[PDB]
Formats: C-alpha cells, structure tokens, sequence
C-alpha cells in the first residue's frame, strides 16, 4: 500500500525541471 | 600540385578557360589557328586536377591534359 | 613422438593455446588428441612430411630447427 | 589453461608481450616516426 | 591590392564557414560593388543580403571563390563583372589572385606569356623506356 | 531582437553559431571555467584535475561488468584494467605532446606547448593512478563505507 | 673510408670517441630518446619516467633475497625496503639540486637548472613511490594476475 | 622423450642473433 | 539506521550530497564570484 521506488525516481525526474527553470529565473533577476 | 600541359593541337576555341572554375587558364595570343590564340596554365597552384577542362575540348583526345602529380591544400581542395 | 605410434587414428597438433579469453567449455573442447593443454589440431601436412623424411624423435627436428636458424642469419 | 610442455611459464610472459608490449612500442615508434620532421 | 575595403553582407550566420585553417594557413576575400541590395547564395550555404556599394566576404578555398564569381557573372540582370578575388594570410599580406592580369582569361590580351605550352601532339610524346631512371616525367621531357 | 541564436563571436563568417548550447552564458562560464580551460594554471594541476575524474570513474565498468564479478577478486580487477587503460591512455597523450609541439614553440596559451603538454602528462597520469586507487579503495571497503554513512560504528 | 671508429664530433681533441657503442646511429637515437636526454618534456615528467622504472625494479631484490622472503609478510617488507631507498633517493638529489644549481640560473636546457631539478625531484618521488607500489600491488595480488594471464576467472 | 627448458631457451638464445642480423640488414636497407 | 519505507538507498547517498558537496561547491563557486573582478 506504500510508496514503490520508481514513484520516489519519478518525483525526482518531475522535480528536476523547477531546478532548471528557478535557474533560469535566478539567471534573468541576476541581470 | 598537378601539372597541366597544352598542346598545339588548340584551336582556340576558349571553351576550356571558361569551364575551368579555378583561373588557371587563360587565353594567349598565338599564331597558329584560326582564331590566333591558345590557352595556357600559368596558375598551376590553384588546379585541383578536377578535369573540367578536358570535358569541354573538341579536337581528338583533347589538346590540353591535366597530369596529376603531387598534392597540397590547394590540390586536395581541403577548407580545414 | 605420440602419432609415429598410430598415425592412422590419432591426431597431429600444430600447437598449443594460450589466450586468456578462453572460458571452460573452450578448455575442455580444445584439450584434444590426448593433451591436458588447449591444442589446436594440424591441418597442414608437416606431420606425413617429417614422417616420410625420417624423423623419429623430437630432438632431431629442435636440432632442424635450430639449423634453420643458423642458415636464416 | 596450463602446459604439460616443457617451459609453461613461457608463453605467459610472451603471449601479452607480443600482444601489448610489442605493438604498442611499435606503434609509438613508428607513429614517432612518421609524423616528424 | 593590399587593403581590403568592403562591408560584410548581411547574413545570420553558419556552420560551413571559415574553420580553423583561416588563421592558420590561409583564406581568401571577394570584393565586388553592388548595384542594388538583392539576394545571393554561397557556396557556404543559404542565402544572403548582398549589401549596396562595395562589399567583402571572406571565404576558405578558392573553388568557392570563383563559384561566387561565377553566380555574380550569370545569374544577375545587372551582370557584376568587377570583382576581385584576393588571397589573405594570417601574417597579413594580401596577395591579389584574380583577375590579376586586369581582363578577364576567356579573352585574350597583349602581356601574357604562353606558360605549360607544349610544341606537339600527345601522340608525339617520347616513350618512358628512354628516360626510365632519369626522375623526370614522361609529360615534362 | 527576440532571437536567440546568432553568429558566433560577430563576424557571420567563421562556420559556427552562437547558440544556447554553444555560446550561452552558462556555457562559457561553466567549459570556460572546466580544469583544461579555466586561466591562472599551470598544466600540471590542470591535468591533475582532468586525470582525477578520469580515474575515478573508470574503475565502475569493469567491477560491475569485467570478467571478474563472478569470483571475490571483483575490484581487484576492476583497478588493474582500469590501471592498464590508464597507462595506455598517458602513452598516447605524451607521444602526442612529443610529435606535435616540435619546432616553432608559441609563447603563449601554455597548454599547447611542449614543456606544457608534458605537464599535463604528468598531471594526468598522476591523477589517473590516484582517481583509480581511491575508486578502488572506495568499492573494497564498502562495508566501512556502509558502515560510516549509516552510522553503525558507534 | 670502412673504419667504423672516428673522431668524437669531428675534432679530434676532444676527449672521446665515435664508437659503434658510443656515437652509433641508434645510440644516439636511443639514449638520446631517453627520458633524461630527450627534447620537448618538462622535468617534471621526465622525472616521473625516470621514478618510475627505478620504482618498479626496486621491488625485486628484497621481495626474493630479503630478511622476510621467510614469512608470509614477504611483499609488505619487500615494499617498505624500496619506499626507503626512493626516499634516500629523492633526499639525496633533491640536496644535489638545491646545492650546485645556486647563483648565475642558465637559461638553455631548463634541466640543469634550480627550478628544473627541483622539478625533476618531484617527479622522481611520484614515480618511485608510484612504481614502487605497482609493483608491490602486482606482486601481491599474483594470484589474481596469474588467474588472469592464464584464463580461469572464466 | 620430450623438450627440456634448457633446450627452449637455448633455441631463444640461438634465434637471438637473426634478431640483431635482421636489424642490420633493415637499417642497411633503409639508408 | 536503516529505511523501512521505500527506496532506502536514496537518503544514504543525499544526506552526504547536501551535506558535503552541495555547500562545498556553493561556497567555492560563491567566494570565487564575490572575490572577483
Ligand atoms: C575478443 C575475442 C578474442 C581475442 C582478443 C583473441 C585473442 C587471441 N587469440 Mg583467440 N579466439 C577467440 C576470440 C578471441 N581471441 C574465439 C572466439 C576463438 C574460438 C574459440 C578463438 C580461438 C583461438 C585459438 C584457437 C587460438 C587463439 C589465439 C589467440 C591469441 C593470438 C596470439 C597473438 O598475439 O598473436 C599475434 C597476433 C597476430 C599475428 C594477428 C594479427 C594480424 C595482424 C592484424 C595483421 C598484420 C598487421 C601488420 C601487417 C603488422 C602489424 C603491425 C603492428 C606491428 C604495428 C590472441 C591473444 C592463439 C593463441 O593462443 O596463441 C598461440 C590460438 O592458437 N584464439
Ligand atoms: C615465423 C614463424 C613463427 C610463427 C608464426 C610463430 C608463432 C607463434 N609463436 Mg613462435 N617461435 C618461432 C617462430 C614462429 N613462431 C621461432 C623461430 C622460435 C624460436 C626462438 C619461437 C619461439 C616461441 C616461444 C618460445 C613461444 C612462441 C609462441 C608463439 C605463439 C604466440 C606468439 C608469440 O608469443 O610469439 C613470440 C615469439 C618470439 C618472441 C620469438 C619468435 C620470433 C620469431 C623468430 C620471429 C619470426 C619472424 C617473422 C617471420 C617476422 C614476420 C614479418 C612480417 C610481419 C612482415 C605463436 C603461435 C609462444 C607460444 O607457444 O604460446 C602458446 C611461446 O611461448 N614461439
Ligand atoms: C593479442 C593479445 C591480447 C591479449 C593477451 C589480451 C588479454 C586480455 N584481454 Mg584482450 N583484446 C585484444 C587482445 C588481447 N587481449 C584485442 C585485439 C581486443 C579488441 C577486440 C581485445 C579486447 C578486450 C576486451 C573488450 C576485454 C579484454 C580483456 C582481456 C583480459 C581478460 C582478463 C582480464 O580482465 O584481465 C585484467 C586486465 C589486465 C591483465 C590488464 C593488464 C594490466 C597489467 C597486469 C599491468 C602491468 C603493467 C605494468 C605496470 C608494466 C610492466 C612493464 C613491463 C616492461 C614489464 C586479458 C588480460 C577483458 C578485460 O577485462 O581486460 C581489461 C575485456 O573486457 N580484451
Ligand atoms: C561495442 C559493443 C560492445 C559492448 C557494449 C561491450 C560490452 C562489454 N564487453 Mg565486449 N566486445 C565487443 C563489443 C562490445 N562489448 C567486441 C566487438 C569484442 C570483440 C569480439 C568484445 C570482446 C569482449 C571480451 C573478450 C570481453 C568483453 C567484455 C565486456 C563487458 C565488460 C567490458 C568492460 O568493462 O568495458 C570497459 C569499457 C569502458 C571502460 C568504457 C566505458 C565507456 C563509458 C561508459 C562511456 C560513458 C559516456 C557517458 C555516459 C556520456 C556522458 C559523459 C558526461 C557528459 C556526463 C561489457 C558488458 C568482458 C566480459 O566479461 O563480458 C561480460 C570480456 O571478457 N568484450
Ligand atoms: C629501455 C628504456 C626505457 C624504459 C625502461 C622506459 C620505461 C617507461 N616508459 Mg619509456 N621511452 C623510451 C625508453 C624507455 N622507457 C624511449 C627510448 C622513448 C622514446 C620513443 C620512450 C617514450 C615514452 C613515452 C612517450 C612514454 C613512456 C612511458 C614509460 C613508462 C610506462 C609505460 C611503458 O613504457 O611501459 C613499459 C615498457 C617498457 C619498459 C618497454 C620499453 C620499450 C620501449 C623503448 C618503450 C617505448 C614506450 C612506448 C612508446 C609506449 C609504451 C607504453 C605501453 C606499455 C602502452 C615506463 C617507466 C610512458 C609514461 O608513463 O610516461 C609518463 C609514456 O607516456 N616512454
Ligand atoms: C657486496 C656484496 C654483497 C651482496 C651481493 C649482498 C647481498 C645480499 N645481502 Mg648483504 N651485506 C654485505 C654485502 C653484500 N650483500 C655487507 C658487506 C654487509 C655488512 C657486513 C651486508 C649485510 C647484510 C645484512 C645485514 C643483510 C644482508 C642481506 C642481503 C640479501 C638481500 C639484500 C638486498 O635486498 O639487497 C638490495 C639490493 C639492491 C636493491 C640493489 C640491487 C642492485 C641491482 C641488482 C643492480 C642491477 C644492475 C643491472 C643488472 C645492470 C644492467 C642495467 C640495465 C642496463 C639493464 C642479499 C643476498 C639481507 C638478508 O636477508 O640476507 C639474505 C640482510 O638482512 N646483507
Ligand atoms: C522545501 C521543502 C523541503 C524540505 C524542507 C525538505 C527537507 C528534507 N528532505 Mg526533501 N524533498 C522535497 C522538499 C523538501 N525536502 C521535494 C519537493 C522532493 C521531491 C523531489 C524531496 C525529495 C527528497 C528525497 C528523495 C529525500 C529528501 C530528504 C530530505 C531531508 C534531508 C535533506 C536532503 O537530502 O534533501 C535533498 C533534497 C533534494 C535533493 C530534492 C529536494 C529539493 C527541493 C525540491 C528544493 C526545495 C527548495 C527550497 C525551498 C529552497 C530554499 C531556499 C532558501 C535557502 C532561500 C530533509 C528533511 C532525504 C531524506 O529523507 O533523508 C532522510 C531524501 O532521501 N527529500
Ligand atoms: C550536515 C551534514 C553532515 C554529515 C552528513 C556528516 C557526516 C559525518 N560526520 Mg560530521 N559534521 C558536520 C556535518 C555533517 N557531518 C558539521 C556541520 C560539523 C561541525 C559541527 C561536523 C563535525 C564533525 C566532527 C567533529 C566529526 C564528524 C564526523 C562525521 C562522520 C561520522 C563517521 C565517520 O568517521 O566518517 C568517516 C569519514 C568520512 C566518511 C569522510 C568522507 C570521505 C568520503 C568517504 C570520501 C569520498 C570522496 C570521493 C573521492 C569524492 C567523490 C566525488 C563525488 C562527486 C561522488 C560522518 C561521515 C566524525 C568523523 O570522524 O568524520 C571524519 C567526527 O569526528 N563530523
Ligand atoms: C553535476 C553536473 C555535471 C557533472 C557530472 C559528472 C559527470 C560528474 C563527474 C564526477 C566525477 C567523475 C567525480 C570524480 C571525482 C574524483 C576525485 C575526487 C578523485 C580524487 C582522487 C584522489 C583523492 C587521489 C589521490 C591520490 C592518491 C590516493 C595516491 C596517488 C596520488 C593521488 C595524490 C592522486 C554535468 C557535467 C553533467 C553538467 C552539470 C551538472
Ligand atoms: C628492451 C631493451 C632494454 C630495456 C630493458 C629494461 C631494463 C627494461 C626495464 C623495464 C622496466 C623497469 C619497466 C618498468 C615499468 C614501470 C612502470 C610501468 C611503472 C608504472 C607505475 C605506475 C603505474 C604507478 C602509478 C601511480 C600510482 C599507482 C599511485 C602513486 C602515483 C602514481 C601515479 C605514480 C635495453 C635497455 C636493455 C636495451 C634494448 C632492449
Ligand atoms: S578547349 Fe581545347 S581547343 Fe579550346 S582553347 Fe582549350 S585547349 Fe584549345
Ligand atoms: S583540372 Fe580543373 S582546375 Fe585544372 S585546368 Fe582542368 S578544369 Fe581547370
Ligand atoms: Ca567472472
Ligand atoms: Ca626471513
């Protein structure tokens, strides 16, 4: 009923791309 | 670089001037055809030995040869 | 020394293996002719040729080979 | 893999001489050699 | 002859360019003077603004060069027939290559001189048993 | 304007473009900054941080895929063939450094020079052998490893 | 004329001679390919060349001939013999080095100089420590080596 | 009745020399 | 200290990332920016 382990990669893989996208908004407010 | 010899069977007809995309030959004057002139291949540096030149010739086995010898970066035709 | 003795049955070996890729059923398919060695099986005909010559034994044709290199230098 | 000849330890040194030691010399020498001047 | 005086045309930009070779070995420059500001291929690849006046491009082999020289000869109205194709190394020397004599090769004119004429047939070519171990070529002697 | 792929350094001529992945910002402050590249080095810590990332890594392939992952002596020969493509991969680096850097001997941009190149041999043999034996010294010790991450030695 | 043996550089005066050992073709292209002699490196890795085939041998004569060939300790002795004799070493030319190459610093052939032989000392020590430790590490692990020479990890 | 070790090495040894003599003969061919 | 809960091998290499080699190379890259010029 828990969680499996491609669930945990999964939301990792999902949450990678908010990292590239708040570096490139990290990128536009530095300049 | 390739050595391009002319021979007196040229009638001067400058069709192998204006096919050769290289400027090596170029017309003469001269005194044995019709049209008193012969071409001839001052810039052999620049030929890459392509044989443009011996497709647009009409006297029997074409008057000029391209003789391919040695190469360089001109005669390979490298842009590297 | 070994196909002087039946050479109607028995096989000639050119030489031996040795490379290191060779897992277990490549050792125990190689280790032909009666050799605990991996051998690989002569195909050319050096075997009825040193037979027909003369030679019996393997000293003589070490000493042959030993010959040929003093004729090679 | 082992050798009921004489000398077995032999071909275990030679084998990846002239399979490594020997080529790659060779290989070093002549491309040291063909790309001079 | 050894200044080059041109703008660059107007081009986004490619990949078949000038590579490492032209500050190294050599390249090559065209100049020519424009009419109007129209549209020409080259043989890098895409198309191209040809600016107004006199223009500049540099390029790496000479075959591409004379492919332009030939595109601006032929495939214009306003038959552009004063370009000049000039050789630069990267010591900065210029050396003018075409059409240097100052007339164009398909016609001729009084002060060239007769270079790698030969006074036969191919047929009178001398055999290559006589001159086996001389070094030469049987095309040369 | 709004576009965002352009000539490579101004001039439209040179065959390559100025691009997102090629000339972004990022990019020429991130290879622009990677040990071969980066101003203020000398060649051999430069090529004793290129040989370290090298030999750490190689060590993976051969104790988890080698011939020897069926027997106990996994990283062992997991280091001696990541020891033996190390050295075969220096050979090749200096004999090349030794054929190409003959002759005219440019002053500047260090790295390309034969004093420099040879540096870097140096550096990246040096760092090759070293990345290799911590990688090994890191896998053969595992249970430490497991045993000093999990905390259980306490 | 068939003498093979000549003068030394031409000039008969100079203490030597062009012998077939001395001045033949392929001593000069062999000795003169040298770590040591040949051009092109930086000290610091011909230094490392150099330290490293003196490493690999040093290993040898205390492994077979040693006080602990009767243990089973054998190898760990024998490196720890060859670890202080390139020790040794290195302190004896890296003094050689501080001590004659003090004063006027010539220019040309950088390894007669203070900075070159110092480069060349931290070059001894990373071969020799480093081929040292090769060659423990494969004198030790022989079984291993043996099992992958002869093929039976298979 | 086989090879001994001595009778390999020795056969080494002897093939020594066509090793030097090839040598000679390819730098005399060379030049 | 072990995880019951799934994929249990993840925190053992995240805890020493966040750790160690997030703040190491967020201060080296940090003091390499504000130290410049
Ligand atoms: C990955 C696969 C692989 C590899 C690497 C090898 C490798 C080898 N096998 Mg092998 N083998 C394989 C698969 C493989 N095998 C398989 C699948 C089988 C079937 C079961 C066999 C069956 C087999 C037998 C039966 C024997 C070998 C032998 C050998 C060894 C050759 C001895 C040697 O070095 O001579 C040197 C190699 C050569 C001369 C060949 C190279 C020829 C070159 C390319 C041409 C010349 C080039 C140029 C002109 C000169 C070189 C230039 C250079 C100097 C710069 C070598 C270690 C033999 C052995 O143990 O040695 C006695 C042997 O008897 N193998
Ligand atoms: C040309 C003939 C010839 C050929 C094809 C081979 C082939 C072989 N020999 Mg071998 N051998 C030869 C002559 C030859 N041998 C001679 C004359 C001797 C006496 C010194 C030996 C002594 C010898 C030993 C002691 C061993 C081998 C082994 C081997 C095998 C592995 C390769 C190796 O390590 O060799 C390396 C060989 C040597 C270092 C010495 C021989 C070198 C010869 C004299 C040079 C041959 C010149 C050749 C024609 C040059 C070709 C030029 C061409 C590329 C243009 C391989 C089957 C090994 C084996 O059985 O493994 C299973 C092994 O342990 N050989
Ligand atoms: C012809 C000769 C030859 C020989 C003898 C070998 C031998 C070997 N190959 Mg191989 N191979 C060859 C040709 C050859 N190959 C060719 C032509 C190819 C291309 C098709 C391959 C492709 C190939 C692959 C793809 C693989 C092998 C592998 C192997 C190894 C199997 C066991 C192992 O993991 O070793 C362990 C590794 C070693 C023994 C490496 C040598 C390191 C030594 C021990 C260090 C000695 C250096 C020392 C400090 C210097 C001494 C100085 C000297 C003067 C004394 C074995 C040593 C397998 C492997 O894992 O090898 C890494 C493998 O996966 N080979
Ligand atoms: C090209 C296809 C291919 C592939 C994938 C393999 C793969 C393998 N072979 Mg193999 N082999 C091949 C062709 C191939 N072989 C051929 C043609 C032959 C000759 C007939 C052999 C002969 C051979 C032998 C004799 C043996 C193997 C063995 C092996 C295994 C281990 C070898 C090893 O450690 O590699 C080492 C490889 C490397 C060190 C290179 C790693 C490259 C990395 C991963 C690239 C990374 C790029 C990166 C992800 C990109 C991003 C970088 C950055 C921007 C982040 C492995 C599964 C061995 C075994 O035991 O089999 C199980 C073995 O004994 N092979
Ligand atoms: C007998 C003299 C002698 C000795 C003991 C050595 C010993 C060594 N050399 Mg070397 N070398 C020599 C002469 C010698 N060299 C000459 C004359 C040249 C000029 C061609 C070179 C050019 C050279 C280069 C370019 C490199 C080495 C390197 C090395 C080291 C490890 C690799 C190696 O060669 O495998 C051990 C093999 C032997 C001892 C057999 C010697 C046979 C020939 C003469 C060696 C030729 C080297 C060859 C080009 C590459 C070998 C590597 C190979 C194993 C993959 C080792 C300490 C490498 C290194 O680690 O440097 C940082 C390296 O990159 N050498
Ligand atoms: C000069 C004669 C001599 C010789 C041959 C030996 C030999 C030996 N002694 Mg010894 N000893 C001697 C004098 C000598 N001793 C004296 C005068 C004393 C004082 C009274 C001692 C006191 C002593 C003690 C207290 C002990 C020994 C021990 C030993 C053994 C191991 C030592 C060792 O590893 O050496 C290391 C040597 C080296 C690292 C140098 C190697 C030099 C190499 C081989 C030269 C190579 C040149 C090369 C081949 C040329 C070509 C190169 C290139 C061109 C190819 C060894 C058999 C030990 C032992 O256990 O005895 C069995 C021990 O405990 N000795
Ligand atoms: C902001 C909310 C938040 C907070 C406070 C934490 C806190 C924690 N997480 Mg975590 N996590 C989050 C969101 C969050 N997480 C999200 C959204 C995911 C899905 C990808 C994960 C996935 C995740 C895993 C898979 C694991 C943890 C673990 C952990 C613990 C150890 C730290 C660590 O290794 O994290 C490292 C976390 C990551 C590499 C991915 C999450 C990164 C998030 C998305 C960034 C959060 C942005 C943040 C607000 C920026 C602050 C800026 C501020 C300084 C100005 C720690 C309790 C570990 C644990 O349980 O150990 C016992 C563990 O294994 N987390
Ligand atoms: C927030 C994160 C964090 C984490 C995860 C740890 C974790 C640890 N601390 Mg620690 N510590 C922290 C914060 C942290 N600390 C802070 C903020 C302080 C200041 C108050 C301390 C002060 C402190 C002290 C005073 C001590 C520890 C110790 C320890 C270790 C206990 C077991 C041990 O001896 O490890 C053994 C050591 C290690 C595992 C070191 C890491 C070496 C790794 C394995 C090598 C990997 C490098 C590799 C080559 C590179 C890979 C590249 C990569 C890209 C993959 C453990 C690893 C104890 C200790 O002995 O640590 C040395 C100890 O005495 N810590
Ligand atoms: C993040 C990221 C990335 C990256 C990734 C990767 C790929 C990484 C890698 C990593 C790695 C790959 C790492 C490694 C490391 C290593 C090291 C850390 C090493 C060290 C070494 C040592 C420690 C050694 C030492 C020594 C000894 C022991 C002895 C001998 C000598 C010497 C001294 C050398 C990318 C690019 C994608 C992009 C962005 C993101
Ligand atoms: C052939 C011949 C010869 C020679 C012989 C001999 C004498 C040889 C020697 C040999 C040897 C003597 C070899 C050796 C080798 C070595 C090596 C190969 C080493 C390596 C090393 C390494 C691999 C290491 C690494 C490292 C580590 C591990 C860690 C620390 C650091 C370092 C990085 C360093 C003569 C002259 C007679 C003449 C002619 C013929
Ligand atoms: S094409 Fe032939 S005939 Fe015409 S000018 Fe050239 S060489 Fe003479
Ligand atoms: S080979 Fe080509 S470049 Fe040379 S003369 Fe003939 S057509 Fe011109
Ligand atoms: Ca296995
Ligand atoms: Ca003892």
């Amino acid at each position: 009923m828990a969680l499996s382990d491609t669930q945990i990669l999964a939301a990792l893989v999902v949450a990678l791309l908010p990292a590239f996208l708040a570096f490139r908004l990290s990128t536009e407010l530095y300049k | 670089s390739h050595s391009v010899k002319i021979y007196d069977t040229c009638i001067g007809c400058t069709q192998c001037v204006r096919a050769c995309p290289l400027d090596v030959l170029e017309m003469v004057p001269w005194d044995g055809c019709k049209a008193a002139q012969i071409a001839s291949s001052p810039r052999t540096e620049d030929c890459v030995g392509c044989k443009r030149c011996e497709t647009a010739c009409p006297t029997d086995f074409l008057s000029i040869r391209v003789y391919l010898g040695a190469e360089t970066t001109r005669s390979m035709g490298l842009a590297y | 020394e070994q196909w002087i003795k039946d050479p109607l049955n028995i096989r000639p070996i050119a030489h031996a293996i040795w490379d290191p890729h060779f897992g277990e059923g490549a050792v125990n398919a190689f280790t032909q002719a009666g050799a605990s060695n991996p051998v690989n099986i002569a195909y050319s005909g050096v075997y009825h040729w040193f037979y027909t010559i003369g030679m019996t034994t393997n000293q003589e044709l070490y000493s042959g080979a030993v010959f040929l290199l003093v004729l090679a230098s | 893999m082992d050798g009921s000849y004489a000398a077995s330890y032999l071909p275990w040194i030679l084998i990846p001489m002239v399979g490594w030691l020997f080529p790659a010399v060779t290989m070093g020498l002549l491309f040291i050699h063909i790309e001079s001047e | 002859m050894t200044e080059l005086s041109g703008q660059p045309p107007k081009f986004g930009g490619s990949t078949g360019g000038l590579l490492s070779k032209a500050n190294r070995e050599e390249k090559y420059a065209i100049t020519w003077t424009s009419a109007s500001e129209q549209v020409f291929e080259m043989p890098t690849g895409g198309a191209a603004i040809m600016n107004e006046g006199e223009n500049l491009l540099y390029l790496a082999r000479k075959e591409q060069c004379l492919a332009l020289g030939t595109q601006l000869r032929t495939k214009f109205k306003p038959k552009i027939q004063d370009y000049k194709i000039y050789r630069v190394y990267p010591s900065g020397e210029v050396q003018y290559l075409h059409p240097a004599d100052g007339v164009f090769p398909e016609k001729v004119n009084e002060g060239r001189e007769a270079q790698g004429t030969k006074t036969r047939r191919i047929g009178q070519n001398p055999e290559p048993v006589t001159i086996k171990f001389s070094g030469k070529a049987p095309y040369e002697v | 304007s709004n576009q965002v792929v352009q000539a490579y350094n101004g001039d439209p001529f040179v065959g390559h473009l100025s691009t997102p992945i090629s000339d972004s910002a990022f990019t020429r402050t991130f290879i622009g900054n990677l040990p071969a590249y980066r101003k203020g080095l000398s060649p051999i810590l430069r090529g004793l941080e290129v040989g370290m990332a090298h030999g750490y890594f190689l060590i993976g392939p051969w104790t988890l895929l080698g011939p020897l992952r069926d027997s106990e002596y996994q990283y062992i020969g997991g280091l001696i063939g990541a020891l033996a493509l190390i050295l075969v991969a220096t050979a090749a680096l200096s004999s090349y450094g030794l054929v190409t850097f003959q002759g005219e001997q440019g002053s500047g941009d260090t790295l390309q020079t034969a004093d420099g190149w040879s540096q870097f041999a140096a550096g990246f043999f040096v760092g090759g052998m070293g990345g290799a034996f911590v990688a090994y010294f890191l896998l053969e010790n595992l249970s430490v490893v497991d045993g000093i991450f999990r905390g259980l030695f306490n």
